DNA sequence: AAGTCCGTGGTAGGGCAGGTTGGGGTGACT
């Protein structure tokens, strides 16, 4: 996360760490959407370009950190993956366009004040969060500039125009993408990193005092560039296909 | 809030989903909550 | 603002449906 913030003790207790296991490196962010379920970006897993190509034993998911580093004695639970599944519309090569992966774990992990799940938009919250100028939140242990961060970072932006979105890259962006981040004449900067791929961009309904996932972390040109925008994957839009997945092969 | 996945397939955790123990269950606001409210006026 | 576009390859098979996938929305474009 560049110009974030320390998270505070239990403030994404959804946030949760993908690492490969050997050599063990933090490849990405996710998200806990259950006692089982967990959201990435599909290139986390698999994007052929940087020959990355991942399956299930891999992997090792960490849930309930702060500290990026030092183990978290009865706060951090470690959690190993039975199954990974991309969306079969992911395209790798042209734009990222439905850039989104559910995960299952091996065994349902236990909540407490530092595991807790992110809820999943509605039609309805759809409708009345994602407008231009409203603001949700990121948040990672990746790169804090384009030195990986002691403790997890947040930063607050801005959801954009489209026509500025489009404007702004060559890439042919889709209906299943949104970008995010201030516009150069608004002075305040932020932005998601390499290492927070995969996280989630969430938002507070004003209606229900509830956190909703309406974003996943998935590209940008550098990071935190005038005139640039962070991509994030449209959850809400892919619903269906979580919910498929889960009903067709959950526990 | 009401739930629309089956805790079978899905899992435990919609039901209270969103509300974060240190926080919203507490009734304390974090630190830069706000910012992201006066952003819906 | 009448409407029209969002599937047969592509990220990719065997096929023109549908599957974990071609829906409908922050709809977009005219
Ligand atoms: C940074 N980053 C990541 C992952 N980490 C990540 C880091 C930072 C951020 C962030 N800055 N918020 C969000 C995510 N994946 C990336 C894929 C491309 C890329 O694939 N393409 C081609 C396809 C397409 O992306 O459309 C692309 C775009 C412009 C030019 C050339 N190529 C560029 C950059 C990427
Ligand atoms: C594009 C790519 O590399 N995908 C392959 C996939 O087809 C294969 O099933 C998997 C397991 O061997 O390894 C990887
Ligand atoms: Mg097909
Ligand atoms: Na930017």
């Amino acid at each position: 996360i560049v110009e974030g913030s320390d998270a505070e003790i239990g403030m994404s207790p959804w946030q949760v760490m993908l690492f490969r296991k050997s050599p063990q490196e933090l490849l990405c962010g996710a998200s806990l959407i259950s006692d089982r379920w967990v959201l990435t970006a599909a290139h986390c897993l698999l994007y052929p370009p940087w020959d990355k190509n991942f399956t299930e034993n891999d992997l090792l998911v960490r849930i309930g950190k702060h500290s990026r580093t030092r183990y978290e004695r009865n706060i951090e639970k470690i959690s190993m993956l039975e199954k990974i599944y991309i969306h079969p519309r992911y395209n790798w090569r042209e734009n990222l366009d439905r850039d989104i992966a559910l995960m299952k774990l091996k065994k349902p992990v236990a909540f407490s004040d530092y595991i807790h799940p992110v809820c999943l938009p509605d039609r309805e919250t759809a409708a009345s969060l994602l407008q231009a100028g409203y603001k949700g939140r990121v948040t990672g242990w990746g790169n804090l500039k384009e030195g990986q961060p002691s403790v997890l970072q947040v930063v607050n932006l801005p959801i954009v125009e489209r026509p500025v979105c489009k404007d702004s890259t060559r890439i042919r962006i889709t209906d299943n993408m949104f970008c995010a981040g201030y516009k150069p004449d608004e002075g305040k900067r932020g932005d998601a990193c390499e290492g927070d791929a995969g996280g989630p961009f969430v938002m507070k309904s004003p209606f229900n005092n509830r956190w909703y996932q309406m974003g996943i972390v998935s590209w940008g040109e550098g990071c935190d560039r005038d005139g640039k925008y962070g991509f994030y994957t449209h959850v809400f839009r892919l619903k269906k296909w979580i919910q498929k997945v889960i009903d067709q092969f959950g526990e | 809030y009401q739930t629309f996945f089956n805790p079978r397939t899905f899992g435990s955790g919609e039901a209270d989903c969103g509300l974060r123990p240190l926080f919203e269950k507490k009734s304390l606001e974090d630190k830069t909550e706000r910012e992201l409210l006066e952003s819906y006026i």
